[PDB]
């Protein structure tokens, strides 16, 4: 028997799930999220990171004129400085009092960092849905592990489980991401070859082991001071340094329905988006027959306690007339409120304690114990903490 | 890089918000957010500091310098 239902894509809440098998008794299945995962698959665009002012030793040219050549290297920068009479230690490095120049140049590669300190830009699209679901099967916690998908069959203890399809294809990320180590961003990232100076992107490299970078960082060559062999430069300082700092509180702070985030690979952790179907297809051994399980009369029902509020603050005492020894299915025939526990042992002329959640001030509910339904009056009273920590 | 932690703040809770006295040794970062738009949010507290936090249906972590994040919840 396939029994098809539908539970809010939530972590950490259990919710119950009544099987009815025509001319069966029926099964109460309690299914709880363990962890939701949200995997985007990712496409990197480019690495960022801390880039290197290269800048050698200037071409004093005694007695001559030096010429600038075009280098195809990123942020190039070569200027020819006329009358030029640098010092050193022991006087005047050039011969000539005037027709002496200096060629500055400068260059802006990887740095040494770039290894360990680095942003990766990444194209986020259709995040892959994936949660094992815990099921109170036959008296007994059994973990089941699925592809989100509604084409991932998982077979546990001969009961057949098809998870998902998701109905939300979104995850706490946006078609543009950006990781650095532990943290993801939403960043609308500048593409490659278009970065600007002192900004995130002023050197883009499209894969860590590249040889050739992008580079755009407003490096300006200055006049060196009078008899001082120097290369004086005006420019933008680090983008990635800037990033930094800059970069605000991650996805993992940021996020909407406490969203927790992970990176290798990167993934959105226990949010709160959109629904999830469960098919789960019930072996017929798992089954007992109406004949076969115990016949509930004469039932009465007193609420001795209730609080209404998120946890079982309601306490319920239901007496009963069986006719046999067996097991019995609990379950709550009003959506209002909801059942702690999914199965009782039922006895002959005995009662039955159950804890139930609601958050009505006057709880009027039916509860399904085997076949038969039993009506419950309760007054629940407000809780005395506004405020919970679960 | 190892850190030390701060002492848990006196708390106190009101409807549908958060009160937390928070007495600090030294300067201690204090960051909070909510759902959907999660408003983050820090300051650094450096002397004695009342704070009211709203915190709404769907949830608020609060993290008071090098301790574990905080949760809170409404009650229904």
């Amino acid at each position: 028997y396939e029994h098809v239902t539908v539970i809010p894509n939530t972590v950490g809440v259990p919710y119950k799930t009544l099987v009815n098998r025509p001319g069966y008794s029926p099964m109460v299945l309690e299914m709880e999220l363990l962890s939701v995962t949200l995997e985007p698959t990712l496409s990197l665009d480019y690495i960022t990171c801390e880039y290197k002012t290269v800048i050698p030793s200037p071409y004093v040219k005694c007695c001559g004129t030096a010429e600038c050549k075009d280098k195809n290297l990123p942020d190039y920068s070569c200027k020819v400085f006329t009358g030029v009479y640098p010092f050193m230690w022991g006087g005047a490095y050039c011969f000539c009092d005037a027709e002496n120049t200096q060629l500055s140049e400068a260059h802006v590669e990887k740095s040494e960092s770039c290894k360990t300190e680095f942003a990766s830009a990444y194209r986020a699209h259709t995040a892959s849905a994936s949660a094992k679901l815990r099921v109170l099967y036959q008296g007994n916690n059994i973990t089941v592990t699925a592809y989100a998908n509604g084409d991932h069959a998982v077979t546990v203890k001969d009961a057949k489980f098809i998870v998902g399809p998701m109905s939300s294809a979104w995850t706490p990320f946006d078609n543009k991401i950006v990781v650095y180590k532990g943290d993801v961003y939403n960043m609308d990232y500048p593409p490659f070859g278009a970065g600007r100076p002192g900004q995130f992107g002023d050197i883009q490299s499209r894969t860590p082991e590249s040889k050739d970078v992008y580079a755009n960082t407003q490096l300006v060559l200055q006049r060196p001071a009078a008899g001082t062999v120097h290369v004086p430069y005006s420019q933008a300082p680090s983008g990635f340094k800037y990033w930094l700092k800059e970069r605000g509180a991650s996805l993992q702070h940021t996020a909407p329905f406490g969203c927790q985030i992970a990176t290798n690979p990167v993934r959105a952790v226990n949010c709160a988006v959109g629904n999830m179907p469960i098919s789960i297809d019930i072996p017929e051994a798992a089954f007992t027959r109406v004949v076969d399980a115990p016949s509930l009369t004469d039932m009465s029902c007193e609420v001795p306690a209730c609080t209404h509020s998120s946890d079982f603050g309601g306490v319920a005492i239901i007496k009963y007339a069986a006719s046999k020894k067996g097991k019995c299915a609990v379950h709550s025939m009003t959506n209002a409120v909801t059942i702690r526990e999914a199965e009782i042992e039922v006895e002959g002329n005995s009662q039955l304690q159950i804890s139930f959640s609601t958050a009505l001030a006057s709880a009027e509910f039916r509860v399904q114990v085997c076949s038969t339904q039993v009506h419950c009056a309760a007054e629940c009273h407000p809780p005395k903490d506004h405020i919970v920590n679960y | 890089c190892r850190v030390p932690k701060a002492r848990n703040p006196t708390v106190t809770y009101g409807k549908n918000q958060v009160i937390m006295l928070l007495y600090p040794d030294h300067p201690t970062l204090l960051s909070y957010r909510n759902g959907e738009e999660p408003n983050y949010q820090e300051e650094w507290v450096m002397h004695k500091k009342e704070v009211v936090l709203t915190v709404p249906t769907e949830g608020l972590e609060v993290t008071w310098g090098n301790n574990e994040p905080y949760k809170y919840w409404p009650q229904l």
